[PDB]
């Protein structure tokens, strides 16, 4: 079969302005196992960040984590694009400190 | 708790890719970890710190590399055109009187599609394919005892001797930080967002309050952190100005009494 | 290979009565812990059990109504639930009604006999369709609440399943094997693979179908 | 005297159409000035055409599935529009289901062949199936609103004519002539004789009848 | 406008002392003949009693209705099969705006219309078996065809050009309606107004409720004659309890030019 | 075919008690031509009744007028009892002095 990816972003505490934190974008239920992540701050490619071991949930859908170390400012906008089989062109998914 | 390997193989890895890896699961925690690239199984995380023997990660990485031979053996019976994307699910449970319960589930393509059946010794499915690739591992020296051992034995030992050495690793306790907020995204309807922010073990359940009363839950989300805790968060739709009536409640376990959390 | 097929329906089963709709499955997941009935070819090439239906007799006859000799099950196909096998699938045959320039209705019918017993909980819906004020035309939907059951299957039994999907855009050129679950809010046309799933049929009711017993 | 008839569905008649529901006509009367279609054996025997569809092809075979060629019309069945004849019957079928006690659904097809083209304005209505919740039943009905609109009969076409009957109470013994209305706010089961009136099956779709040639 | 319309009955196993067969001659709404098998005479009815006609003319519709009574008989006859038969006929004309005759010739047996007269070719139609079978027997008959063709393109219009002269003014008659709006209590919380016409002519009579002296619905009405020719009309209504007034019954009849307005008598 | 009798029951007059008048029971719409009628004073037939021809209508149903002269009082009922083939039991209907 083949599955769309569902996109989380959020960070690992609360965001803080002027703190050091982590930025996690996590990409859950897709399939297959081959996907495209980066993590954007105003638009650009951040080059530091590590991901997590490519495993797969119950229902055999493949989970990751793609994580990087920030300090947020009161201006900044982090955002997260996948590209996958399952998506035409790659989705974007804005950071709301909410989440 | 229950020891359970992610076996995953693709028939065309990305270059760079490993064509076959493994991520082996105590619960909700990753602690061992293989590919076709470093051909080694590694400790993960806090479990490098546990006073495991020596032998006992090259024992492990031995077993990864009969898989990742079988693994690889399997899209060759398979025919057909590929891609194919071949998964396998391998453990035990530590049931009550130490009586393991073994998994063996595996999966083409994302369906599954074959199992272990203990009873005949084999590998088992009707999916054609399943046929294909068990009649191949049957075929292949002891194979069938390998994975026997790798389920009746090598898996329940290794539990036990895990919990004994990771006890604590198992009993971490770490209590979230919430934060309540509020986002007017629908015109006349702002939602309440309610946030968990890093915790362990990852059982967490948030509850709406509306003054005092039971208001629901909202649309949950839930998802891991940078340190392997997790992270969970909450949103609720309610009309706009009635937001500062309204608490979130979160019952945790490493909260002894359930939290109150306002905006 | 292609035969003219009479069957002739049985009784109800559980849960569908006489006088109440036919439920059928709606979505391609099941409930917790049970799986959906799936004909297949490979584990890339399946469509998924939503009406079930008994047949508690077959005639076989030549495409001039000559009679002939009850085929062999069709080799490759076959009725599967997780990992076991519980079907033969003896004729198949597949109904392309264009909805629209791209909206394409296709219906498949599975003549199948089971052979190992079984039973599935599965999420049910039936058909249903408003009435309106004049000509306006109201459409035939599913309803979306499902309603959980348990459905079962007699062996040496036979048992008419069927599949129906919307497919959008360009259409294939074969058997389309498309697994588009009973979208809700959506209208179908009616085709002959369907006429069975509105209310069940008396039992002893007939029917003349055009098969093949190959894809 | 007993035939299985192939019969190969042709266009919908307006207003039926493809996408929309089928309209059947629900009373036994008429806007004022036109009239009903009555399939008749005389003054007292006579059952009002409810369900209009036109055949385009009819095989005939016996009731062994080997070829036959196409009877002669039943004498003393007529189609008549007010005291003029219309067309000739060629073959019945009566298909009685058992509704609960004290009540049978009695619907009957007519394989009529148009002799002289005409026209009627009948109140036309149709099934509907309102959604519920849980496995509450949910009934098969005809709405009350009637939408009156004109059926046009081309000469010397084929046409299936049905009409539908709750009989309650006793029970004669041959063919049931009751001329009901299609009820408002009363349950309805299906059954072969009423497949063809839920929505227009796609051109070409064939079904076989067994049915008769006399009364 | 103005129709000479003669509805024949005939049934095939009539009543004890009743008769077999039966008919009645109307000028627009109004009986002006009436005959039967037991006296088998064509007698005037109502106010035509008093009408100039000739004996002699009363004398020609006795014969006219003897034949058709004829006719009529033969038919059961000729249907065959079981009993019991009711054969009904609605032979006229009616005087169309350019002083034109519409004739009109149909027949119902049973109750269900079966059969009509074609004037071209003389002949009863029809497709019904029993229009058949009555058709070929009255077919057969002394010149049968020619009676209904005269009885229908020359006897009805000179009849109905002459009853308009002797007897216009019978067709005029006015009488206005004796009103009443009464109220009765239909259930807590409701009340049914019943507003009654009593004795009036011209039938035509149309009820209003007002509100207030704002439009409401006339409510169910239900209308019926009485002995004397005169009809009688009731409507009914439901209001809500105690709003039994601020409540008129308008009536429209040809009696009264200016419509009369009704109240709720205690 | 066959048509059940519509029954409506009124007077002459503006029904008054003391004063002579005319109960009038009208059956209409109704097919085969035999009908059976009867006038009631408090459940008796009222040998003193009379009746107008059977006519019909333009749909070929039969209608009929029975009446009879009364006096209404006001501790009295008057009813119109119709039984025709259409009917498994009599027919009853009452007069309410409305109409």
């Amino acid at each position: 079969i083949q599955r769309t990816p569902k996109i989380q972003v959020y960070s690992r505490h609360p965001a803080e302005n002027g703190k050091s934190n982590f930025l996690n974008c996590y990409v859950s239920g897709f399939h297959p196992s081959d996907i495209e992540v980066d993590l954007l701050k105003n638009g650009e490619r951040i080059e530091k960040v590590e991901h997590s071991d490519l495993s797969f949930s119950k229902d055999w859908s493949f989970y990751l984590l793609y994580y990087t170390e920030f300090t947020p400012t009161e201006k900044d906008e982090y955002a997260c694009r996948v590209n996958h089989v399952t998506l035409s062109q790659p989705k974007i998914v804005k950071w709301d400190r909410d989440m | 708790l229950s020891l359970l390997y992610h076996l995953t193989a693709v028939s065309s890895p990305a270059p760079g890719t490993p064509a076959f890896w493994v991520s082996g699961w105590l619960g909700p925690q990753q602690y061992l970890s293989y590919n076709s690239l470093r051909g080694e199984a590694e400790p993960c995380g806090a479990w490098v710190w546990e006073n495991q023997v020596s032998w006992y990660w090259e024992k492990e990485t031995t077993d990864l590399r009969i898989k990742e031979k079988l693994f690889l053996e399997a899209f060759k019976a398979l025919g057909g055109k590929g891609p194919y994307t071949l998964q396998g699910l391998l453990g035990c449970e530590l049931g009550p009187d130490n009586t393991s319960v073994p998994t063996a589930k595996f999966a083409l393509n994302g369906e599954e599609f074959m199992n272990f059946d203990l009873k005949q010794g084999t590998w088992g499915g009707d999916w054609p394919e399943a046929l294909a690739i068990s009649q191949r591992w049957q075929q292949q020296d002891k194979a069938a005892n390998k994975e026997l051992t790798f389920l009746l034995f090598s898996c329940p030992h290794r539990l036990r001797e895990h919990l004994e050495r990771g006890r604590g690793n198992l009993e971490w306790k770490e209590p979230p930080s919430m934060r309540l907020k509020a986002r007017p995204s629908s015109p006349g309807f702002s939602v309440l967002t309610c946030s968990a922010f890093s915790f362990y073990p990852p059982e967490l359940q948030l509850r709406f309050l509306r003054n005092g009363l039971a208001a629901g839950t909202g649309q949950g989300d839930f998802g891991p952190n940078s340190d392997g805790s997790f992270h969970a968060s909450s949103s609720l739709t309610v009309k706009s100005g009635d937001e500062h009536h309204y608490c979130c409640i979160v019952q945790h376990a490493g909260l002894a009494q359930p939290l109150r959390v306002e905006l | 290979e292609e035969y003219k097929v009479v069957l002739t329906f049985g009784s109800p089963m559980s849960p569908n009565a006489n006088n109440k709709q036919t439920w059928v499955n709606k979505p391609l997941d099941a409930p917790s812990g049970h799986y959906n009935v799936k004909i297949a070819k490979d584990v890339d090439h399946y469509l998924t059990m939503q009406g079930f239906t008994s047949i508690a007799s077959v005639d076989w006859y030549t495409i001039d109504f000559q009679p002939s000799e009850a085929p062999a099950p069709i080799k490759g196909l076959q009725v599967l639930v997780n990992i076991s096998k519980k079907a033969d699938v003896y004729a198949v045959k597949q109904f392309v009604t264009a909805q629209t320039n791209n909206k394409h209705q296709v219906t498949s019918l599975f003549l199948v006999k089971v052979t190992t017993g079984f039973q599935v909980n599965n999420y049910l819906s039936y058909f249903y369709r408003a009435s309106a004020t004049g000509d306006a035309t109201t459409n035939l939907l599913v309803r979306g609440d499902t309603y959980t059951a348990g459905i079962s299957f007699t062996q040496g039994g036979w048992y008419l399943l069927t599949n129906t999907s919307i497919v959008d855009g360009a259409m294939p050129p074969g058997w389309v094997w498309n697994n588009v679950e009973l979208k809700t809010n959506t209208a179908y046309h009616m085709d002959k693979g369907l006429v069975h799933l509105i209310m069940p049929l008396p039992e002893s009711t007939q029917m003349c179908y055009e098969m093949l017993t190959s894809i």
